[PDB]
């Protein structure tokens, strides 16, 4: 199922496959934009490490880091491919299943439906 | 031109004191008309002697013994590099920067106590709690 | 990932009430939060101590005298870790500037001969007194004062006498200082030890090369110093850092000859003649064997019965026979 | 012969004047060679920071691209009319062999055509069987050339070389370096 | 004497070595100041680190630095040698030669013009000119 | 032509495990034989028995790898390493990477239980 | 050559923390922080250039929509330690103030070509 | 003048160098570190250093606050901060400012203040 | 490569500028290679004479781009900025005397019998082995094969200008030296032609979705400001695909294999450096020679080692 | 007749145009007939080696042949050696890491035919454990390119006489051009004063790598394009 340690032929540090957890997901539809072009690929990136994520240099005020994977992120065409890759490397992962908008029928004419009782609210346009 | 006659003629044109000054600073003997003077005190010359090759027709005589290219005032630095035709003193008022602050020229201070000390211009990102006790 | 091997924990509180929070894993770009002034940092032991300190990014203030001698120390730390301060023992304001911002002050200032400007007293007692006064006035959290083994007040040797007086004045001024007494230190490019035995024209002893001391590796002394720096339980204690086994000078010379595949020349001279020779050569400007060094050639190492040792720092000294080949390799010829 | 020697007074380099000129011409290996020093009043003057053309420069543009009244951007939007990459697998080359091509069809109409396309796209015919059934006309016209020869590796712009000999060459006859045009 | 006989070891690694050659070209003529580039480190005063320092080259650079007789100075030329430069985040590049050898003057640029390198040389000579040698011994 | 260099072996993936173990044991023997040469070349402080111990550990690490292709790759990389060492292509700096244990003690605090790891934020 | 941050004739800074210079810089030399100034303006509170990462490519100067960051013709600023080569906001503004006249020469000469 | 350090010791700084700028005493942005704090945190690197040589450029907030308000007839003031003397585009992008509200309205790019009269 | 992926066209003036400056670049590179070669064998003087010409041309670089060496001037779509006002005259003025500057180096080198002793029949390479080893440029034209990408795959304005291609016959260091020396002359010819035929118009492609708009539009026009913002923050998106595009670089065939995934950042970029293939062929060429012949061979391969390892 | 009277070029009358006319043309149009020719040529090649050629693709002037790893030696020999092809020059060899595929790497060969003035590209695939047959027996130049491909990616080349790292440091672990290898590597070096030698340490950056790829566009930027396939290579529609 999962490649153990020390028969990975990549040469990466053992710590990568021992005490690091990656996460696989699809990017969420950004709330700020209506475009959806970034949401189809399956990203893979590493969960952060507490001590080594980022600190502030005491000279010019920069963001120092000891985590060599903080900037790395792979793109895959499909969830199964990402799973296969992570398994072949021996990475512990978690899958975050995507959420989608539930379909509902929208009619422009619905803005002008006659109301037989009291108006619940004044639509304004 | 490397000729000895050039050196003799320049020395005669310039005078013995200036010849010794040039031999003790630049090592050549240059004769040219003064153009202007910095805020720092250096003096800038241009020459039209035909025996002078391209890129040797403008030069500077530093004011101090411990001369340094960083002591050339900006604007003169550009002129001395053949950046512009017209020297800073000869430039119209329209093409001069307007300043709302006093202008101060400071050369390169490296190797001195005046060297630049860098620092972070921001206070820390996360502000800690000021501890206060309350009585039960 | 790296690790702050010198630190016990992450948050630290100095005796002066400063809160120090180590940032980072513990490598070059990290910072322990401590600041240390190392007097005599450009010397034989100071270089190793400074390298170990700046390896983990504790700010090291290095007071120096000659600009060109201290340049190798800048390589040991990240940008802004190793800071250089011009200093002189006869300029009090300079000492004040050196110690003002530190949580740790260690001084290694000691000279094995006398100069036209600093005699043994001036360098070991008044110098230590001035440094300790700056420490006491600025209430520095930790002060480490390094003396020499066999430091005794009423010694025959002016070196040991002034060293004992320096210890006494340090204890009088700063009651919480830590006193370290290392044995003869060897190592790469040591002073008046292995390297001298390896390239001397002839070693001349006034006492048959009979003297015994427990030589100790300089790296081990520096590591012990670091440990003393970062644990607050060594305050007001005395440490006698010395090597595992006791050697005779002749034994060390025999070991050096065996490892060098070459015979070291030994010549034995009367004590008076060698005194006169050393006193005569003290007239040249470069350091040379002292008269008081040959006086010390009649003193064997004396270990205080009641003194903390390497064991109390959970350290184990390396063996001089083991390092020999590593420490003198460029002279084998072969 | 164009590119031949031009005299030293048509080169923008300082040179010599007076008696020294005659001395130079007497003592020069080739009298028409310049000295390498640019002429100070002529060269790089006026300086780049004081060109008069700076105060007249306007951004350059070309018709019809700069027109304000007849160019819709989508008519000249070449980035998004880019040619797709055409991938042909063995099934597609099969289909081409049997059913012919859009340019010259060899397919029947109605359901027959669609079912032929289907069973080739399913794997009914292999490529080797395709080639075997293939007649002489189709092999010669549509795999080899009409003469039956294989096609030569295509070239976008054929280059016809010519060798320049004699006075127009770079080197004279002896040297082991020839001039191709 | 130290300023008048300024002998570097050439140690040229990349695009900065070209501006280092143009210093010696006729227009600037480093030789007119007394600068002779000498191939052996034994006969050299100054090391000029002119180029990207890789991890594969770091031991060799430190070795050539160690084999220069004293007194010795080092000038770091170019962004790549100063701070790792345009390859600062590469997996095989040392982020600055001052990780390896002590450095006296940093010349900024990519590549520093020949005039900037000459200015850095003048800075090194100014540092030499203010050095106490026997006066320092007198202070001892 | 461009001819192979010293101790170069053409890349060949063994079709059978046994034919691979033959080569593997040959390579191990080569490493053990070369140990003194490595000790001379790289001016190491430590002893030849320690070199040989390190080699044995390296070969031990992959003693239970099953799939043949992975074994082939590991053997090829091991041979590339051997050729790198024996030809003095490597320097002392990269050679001592193999030997992290013989360096001295790095410090007083190498945490082992949860409380010491927690105190240093490494829990 | 070396970098400098410009002002308006009124002496108000020109940099409005749009951070395009930060985004285009091929060496990731530039570090910028910003927030609402007390008078409501959008200004920088930290603007650093690591002069030892910079490749002196001049993209930062082509990018800025208000000509705030520019590259002076100055090449003579060699230093004796590396910490002087980490320019903060104060240093870059000081350079702008010091070199404004030469900057105006270069701008008057080349602005039609940008 | 006297800043107490984390050590508990005193750091003495001349009054002129505690001002954030030559013309302004206090910070002009919440995240901006004050000179007092700068020294308190970096005093090791400021020892034996000459403060009068450090950059200290002028605070532009006050300089723009000294510029008089421009009065405009209509509802919209147009500003582009151009340099009428030199060639090319040397200003900031041309924007239009509404001045119907009471008071002065600042240009978003240059800070020049406009008002409807 | 990027324009081929982008399916855009460089304006005419831009093409001509790129040809002129490609040949100024060829002249600079050959000055460095030939003079460094002669310095390796021992001829120290052409180094300095040719370095003054290098200085003169780096003046032109600095005037059009602002940097002496790393111009960053030629960009996908054209060139970054139009030529300054007084550049064509200065280039022509330099071109009137470069011919003599070449003749002097040739006086010292072409007929000197010591030069021919160091170069004749040294580093001989056969035509077939040249093709087999992947050699290109002079290293291939020296062996008798007339192949030149400027003539074979006419790129830029290499079809609007007239020039010849020198081809050796013995494939030794001396033939390659002759080839380089004649490429000097051909480059001077091309530079003159472009000085005489430089047209008017734009220098970068006139679609502000690829190249940024002029600053006078960017500060007045909304669309231009948006496009400027996006180009310098996100970048233009290249249609997906891949390409291998090679040119006749001064050192031989230089090519890039770029893989585009439809995004703003390349998916893969491999550079084919001619020096890599040459240094690979070193062990075949240099076998059986003397150590000084190895020095001369390295000289004739004309290696830079930024190319070799990237 | 001398340089003091040489005529001033700077005052000569320059040419002046009023309006510049540059017609709008799609640059792909110039390749249409050549694309047809490449199609015909690729058809011939597939018909000639149906046992080997899994497919081809044509884009403007670049033809690609897709083959399985076992087919490389025969197809390369046919290319190098057939009279109508004669692809004598190896140009480059490389790999491209596709982590979505089962076979990660795709190995690319570019060939050049100086005889015919034509180029061709040949692709195969491989994995981190399955090798590709080396073509050094056919093209001498491929030696170094295959050492580079192995070094960067890890792809093995069966039959390569001397396959070892060419670029990375001695004793480097990892194949840098793999999409899972981080930008900055895992280790860095410095000079260690205690050990007097250059030591390797875990990576620790003073400023962390800021990846600005998060700001990629949220709108599809280009679209589908257009197909330049010749009508002689599109399947016919019934009726
Ligand atoms: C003028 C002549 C030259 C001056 C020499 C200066 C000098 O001594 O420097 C040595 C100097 C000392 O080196 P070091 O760095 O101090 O290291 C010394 C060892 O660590 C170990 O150092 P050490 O502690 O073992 O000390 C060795 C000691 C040797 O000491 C002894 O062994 C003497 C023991 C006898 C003591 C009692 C004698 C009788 C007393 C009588 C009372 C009066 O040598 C000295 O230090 C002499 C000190 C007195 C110098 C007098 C100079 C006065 C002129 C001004 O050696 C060098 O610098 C090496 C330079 C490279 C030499 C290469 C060329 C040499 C070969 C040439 C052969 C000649 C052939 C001619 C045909
Ligand atoms: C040309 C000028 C040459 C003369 C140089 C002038 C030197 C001036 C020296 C002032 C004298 C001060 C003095 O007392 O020097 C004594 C000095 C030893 O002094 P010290 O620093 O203590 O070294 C002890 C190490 N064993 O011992 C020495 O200084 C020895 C110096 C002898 C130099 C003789 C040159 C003739
Ligand atoms: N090495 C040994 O065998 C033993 C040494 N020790 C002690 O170890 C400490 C250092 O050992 P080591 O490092 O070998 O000694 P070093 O001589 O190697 O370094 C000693 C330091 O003392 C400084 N120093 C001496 N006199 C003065 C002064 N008057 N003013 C300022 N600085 C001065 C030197 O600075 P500069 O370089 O500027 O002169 C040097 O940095 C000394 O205290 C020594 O007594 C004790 C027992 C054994
Ligand atoms: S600093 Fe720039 S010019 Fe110098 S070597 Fe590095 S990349 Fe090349
Ligand atoms: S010159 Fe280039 S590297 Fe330097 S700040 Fe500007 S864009 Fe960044
Ligand atoms: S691009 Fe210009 S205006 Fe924008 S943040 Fe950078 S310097 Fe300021
Ligand atoms: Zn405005």
């Amino acid at each position: 199922d999962n490649v153990p340690a020390h028969e990975i032929v990549s040469g990466a540090p053992a710590e990568l496959s021992r005490n690091r957890v990656v996460r696989i997901y699809q990017q969420a539809k950004p709330a700020t934009q209506s475009g959806e072009y970034g949401t189809f690929a399956w990203r893979l990136d590493w969960d952060i490490v507490d001590v080594a994520n980022r600190w502030e240099n005491d000279l010019i005020g920069w963001q120092s880091s000891g985590d060599y994977m903080q900037a790395t992120q792979m793109k895959f065409t499909s969830k199964e491919s990402a799973i296969k890759f992570a398994n072949k490397q021996g990475w512990d992962f978690y899958i975050q299943e995507p959420h989608h908008r539930k379909f509902r029928v929208k009619q422009y004419a619905n803005n002008f439906v006659h109301s037989y009782g009291k108006l619940k609210h004044i639509r304004t346009k | 031109s490397s000729s000895l006659y050039r050196v003799l003629r320049n020395a005669w044109e310039v005078g013995p004191r200036s010849y010794w000054k040039q031999l003790n600073s630049i090592g050549d003997t240059k004769s040219g008309r003064l153009v202007g003077t910095d805020i720092y005190g250096n003096k800038f010359y241009e020459t039209d002697h035909q025996d002078e090759i391209h890129l040797r027709t403008r030069y500077v005589e530093y004011k101090e013994k411990d001369y340094d290219m960083s002591q050339v005032e900006p604007g003169w630095h550009f002129w001395l590099g053949y950046g512009v035709d017209t020297a800073p003193c000869n430039t119209p008022k329209e093409k001069l920067p307007i300043r709302a602050y006093p202008y101060k020229f400071q050369p390169n201070y490296t190797g001195t106590p005046g060297a630049f000390v860098t620092y972070n211009t921001l206070k820390p990102k996360i502000s800690a709690w000021e501890p206060v006790t309350k009585q039960r | 990932m790296n690790s702050f091997e010198n630190l016990a924990q992450d948050v630290n509180i100095t005796r002066s009430g400063k809160t120090l929070i180590a940032k980072g894993t513990g490598g070059r770009s990290s910072r322990t939060g401590y600041t240390a002034t190392v007097f005599g940092a450009n010397g034989f032991l100071g270089s190793y101590l400074t390298a170990k300190l700046a390896k983990h990014g504790t700010t090291v203030v290095v007071p120096y005298r000659e600009e060109m001698a201290k340049r190798h120390l800048k390589v040991t730390g990240d940008l802004g870790v190793v800071n250089f301060l011009e200093m002189d023992l006869r300029n009090l304001e300079s000492i004040d500037e050196a110690v003002r911002h530190s949580d740790i002050v260690v001084n290694l200032i000691g000279r094995e001969y006398e100069t036209k400007n600093f005699n043994y007293y001036d360098v070991h007692v008044e110098g230590a007194r001035r440094i300790a006064e700056a420490v006491k006035k600025h209430n520095i959290a930790r002060y480490i004062h390094v003396s020499a083994f066999n430091a005794e007040i009423d010694s025959p040797s002016e070196f040991n006498h002034t060293k004992g007086l320096g210890e006494q004045v340090t204890k009088d001024i700063v009651p919480w200082a830590t006193i370290v007494r290392p044995a003869p230190m060897f190592g790469r490019e040591d002073k008046w030890f292995l390297d001298r035995m390896a390239r001397s024209p002839c070693l001349v002893s006034a006492n048959k090369f009979q003297e015994t001391s427990n030589p100790v590796h300089v790296i081990d002394v520096a590591a012990a110093l670091e440990r003393i720096c970062f644990d607050d339980s060594t305050v007001a204690q005395t440490f006698e850092l010395y090597g595992p086994q006791k050697f005779t000078q002749k034994q060390i010379i025999d070991m050096v000859s065996e490892t060098l595949r070459k015979e070291v020349r030994h010549i034995e001279l009367p004590k008076a003649l060698y005194q006169a020779y050393t006193k005569a050569t003290q007239a040249i400007w470069w350091p040379t064997y002292s008269p008081d060094q040959v006086e010390r050639q009649f003193l064997s190492q004396k270990i205080d019965p009641s003194a903390k040792t390497f064991n109390d720092l959970d350290l184990t000294p390396m063996e001089l026979p083991d390092l020999m080949f590593k420490l003198i390799r460029p002279y084998r010829v072969n | 012969l164009p590119g031949g020697p031009v005299p030293v007074f048509k080169k923008y380099t300082v040179g010599s004047k007076g008696i020294w000129e005659k001395l130079r011409v007497l003592l020069a290996i080739a009298p028409n060679r310049s000295t390498g020093n640019p002429i100070v009043p002529l060269y790089r003057v006026p300086t780049p920071g004081s060109r008069p053309e700076a105060n007249v420069y306007q951004d350059p543009s070309s018709y019809p691209t700069n027109d304000i009244a007849e160019n819709p951007y989508w008519k000249r939007d070449h980035r998004r009319a880019y040619p797709q990459t055409a991938f042909f697998d063995q099934k597609t080359v099969t289909g081409l062999l049997e059913l012919g091509s859009e340019a010259t069809p060899r397919i029947a109409d109605g359901e027959a055509g669609t079912k032929a396309l289907a069973n080739i796209a399913n794997g009914g015919v292999s490529f080797t069987q395709a080639l075997g059934k293939s007649s002489k006309d189709v092999i010669y016209g549509e795999v080899l050339t009409v003469n039956g020869l294989p096609p030569v590796a295509p070239t976008l712009a054929p280059k016809q070389w010519k060798i320049i000999e004699g006075e127009a060459a770079i080197y004279p006859k002896g040297y082991p370096c020839r001039t191709f045009h | 004497a130290r300023q008048g006989s300024f002998w570097p070891v050439t140690f040229g690694l990349a695009c900065c070595a070209v501006e280092m050659m143009h210093v010696s070209a006729p227009r600037y003529d480093q030789d007119r100041l007394g600068i002779i580039f000498r191939a052996s480190p034994r006969q050299s005063d100054i090391m000029i680190v002119a180029g990207t320092l890789t991890n594969k080259m770091a031991p060799v650079l430190r070795q050539v630095y160690d084999q220069m007789p004293e007194p010795r100075w080092v000038i770091s030329m170019g962004s790549c040698a100063n701070g790792g430069g345009y390859y600062h985040f590469s997996y095989s590049v040392v982020r600055g030669c001052d990780r390896i050898v002590p450095v006296d003057v940093y010349v900024p640029g990519c590549p520093p013009t020949s005039e900037a390198l000459m200015y850095g040389v003048f800075q090194l000579q100014r540092k030499m000119r203010n050095t106490k040698i026997t006066r320092m011994w007198y202070r001892k | 032509a461009i001819i192979a260099t010293a101790f170069a072996e053409t890349v060949k993936f063994s079709g059978s495990k046994q034919e691979l173990q033959k080569r593997t044991l040959a390579l191990y023997r080569q490493f053990l034989r070369g140990a003194p040469t490595f000790a001379d070349l790289y001016e190491v402080q430590f002893s030849i028995p320690t070199i040989r111990t390190k080699i044995r550990q390296e070969f031990e690490r992959h003693r239970f790898v099953d799939d043949l292709s992975i074994q082939n790759v590991l053997y090829a990389k091991g041979h590339m390493e051997y050729q790198e060492c024996i030809n003095f292509w490597k320097q002392q700096a990269q050679f001592l990477k193999y030997f992290p244990e013989e360096d001295d003690i790095q410090g007083r605090h190498q945490p082992s239980n949860f409380v010491d790891k927690f105190l240093k934020n490494r829990a | 050559g070396e970098h400098a941050l410009r002002r308006y004739p009124s002496g108000e800074e020109r940099c409005i923390a749009c951070k395009l210079c930060e985004a285009i810089c091929p060496a990731l030399a530039i570090t910028i922080d910003a927030e609402e100034r007390i008078d409501g303006s959008r200004r920088t509170t930290k603007y650093d250039i690591d002069m030892t990462k910079c490749i002196y490519c001049g993209y930062c100067q082509e990018s800025c929509p208000v000509d705030a960051i520019v590259e002076t013709p100055n090449v003579e600023y060699a230093t004796e330690t590396r910490e002087e080569l980490l320019y903060n906001k104060e240093k870059l503004l000081a350079n702008g103030d010091k070199w404004e006249l030469e900057l105006q020469y270069a701008l008057d000469a080349d602005a039609p070509y940008r | 003048k006297s800043i107490i350090s984390y050590n508990g010791n005193t750091i003495e700084i001349p009054e002129e160098y505690t001002k954030q700028a030559p013309n302004r005493d206090s910070t002009w942005a919440p995240a901006q570190a004050s000179k007092t704090e700068i020294y308190k945190n970096n005093m090791v690197r400021f020892e034996q250093k000459d403060l009068s040589k450090q950059p200290m450029p002028y605070a532009g907030i006050e300089l723009i606050a000294q510029q008089p308000v421009r009065f405009v007839h209509g509802n919209t003031a147009v500003c582009d901060g151009a340099n009428h003397n030199g060639p090319g585009a040397q200003g900031h992008p041309k924007i239009f400012i509404n001045v119907d509200a009471p008071g002065s309205h600042a240009c978003q790019y240059c800070g020049t203040r406009y008002e409807k009269e | 490569a990027v324009e081929k992926l982008l399916n855009v066209e460089v304006p005419l003036r831009g093409k001509y500028i790129r040809t002129m400056f490609g040949e100024i670049t060829r002249v600079l590179n050959h000055l460095m290679s030939v003079c460094s070669h002669a310095m390796d064998v021992g001829a120290l003087t052409p180094f300095l004479w040719g370095f003054e010409e290098r200085e003169k041309l780096m003046e032109f670089y600095e005037r059009v781009s602002g940097a002496r060496l790393h111009a960053a001037y030629v960009r996908p779509g054209g060139v970054s900025q139009d030529l300054p006002a007084g550049l064509l005259d200065d280039i022509y003025m330099w071109a009137t005397q470069f011919g003599d500057r070449l003749d002097e180096i040739e006086e010292l080198l072409t007929d000197n019998r010591i030069w021919k002793l160091r170069t004749v029949n040294i580093g001989t390479v056969t035509a077939q082995d040249a093709l087999n080893l992947g050699l290109s440029g002079p290293m291939l034209r020296g062996s008798g094969i007339p192949f030149d990408i400027r003539k074979n795959a006419p790129y830029d304005a290499y079809d609007k200008v007239d020039f010849d291609v020198p081809v050796g016959m013995n494939g030794d260091c001396y033939d390659r030296y002759l080839i380089r020396m004649a490429e000097f002359r051909q480059s001077l010819r091309i530079i003159e032609q472009c000085c005489n035929d430089m047209p008017a118009g734009a220098v970068k492609v006139e679609d502000f979705k690829i190249n940024s708009p002029p600053r006078n539009l960017m500060k007045e026009d909304m669309e231009a400001l948006i496009h400027h913002f996006l180009l310098y923050t996100k970048g233009y998106s290249v249609p997906p695909g891949e390409t291998y595009t090679a040119i006749e670089a001064p050192k031989g065939e230089m090519g890039v294999y770029v893989v585009s995934d439809g995004s703003e950042r390349p998916y893969k970029c491999k550079i084919r450096a001619p020096g890599f293939a040459h240094l690979g062929a070193f062990d075949h060429i240099a076998r059986g020679h003397f150590l000084p012949d190895a020095v001369a061979i390295i000289g004739t391969m004309d290696l830079v080692f930024g190319e070799v390892d990237r | 007749p001398s340089w003091e009277n040489i005529k001033d070029i700077r005052l000569d009358p320059k040419v002046h145009v009023d309006e510049v006319y540059e017609p709008i043309v799609n640059p792909a149009d110039r390749y249409l007939q050549h694309v047809s020719d490449l199609h015909q040529y690729a058809k011939y090649i597939m018909a000639a080696l149906p046992k080997y050629i899994q497919g081809f693709s044509v884009w403007k002037d670049e033809l690609t042949l897709h083959v399985a790893p076992s087919a490389v030696i025969p197809v390369t020999t046919f290319l190098r050696d057939n009279t109508s092809t004669q692809y004598k020059s190896i140009i480059d060899i490389t790999a491209v890491d596709y982590p979505s595929r089962e076979n990660r790497f795709e190995v690319v060969y570019n060939f050049l035919s100086v005889r015919h003035n034509s180029r061709i590209r040949l692709k195969t695939y491989a994995t981190e454990v399955t090798p590709v047959p080396s073509i050094t027996c056919l093209y001498e130049g491929a030696n170094w390119f295959e050492r580079e491909a192995y070094d960067m990616y890890g792809v093995f080349f069966e039959g390569h006489p001397d396959l070892r790292r060419i670029m990375t440091d001695y004793g480097f672990e990892g194949h840098p051009l793999r999409k899972d290898f981080p930008l900055t590597g895992y280790t860095e070096v410095r000079w260690d004063e205690e050990k007097r030698r250059v030591v390797y340490e875990p990576l620790e950056l003073t400023q962390a790598f800021r990846n600005f790829s998060a700001g990629s566009t949220a709108w599809e930027p280009v679209g589908p394009g257009r197909d330049d396939r010749p009508d002689s290579f599109k399947l016919p529609t019934p009726k």
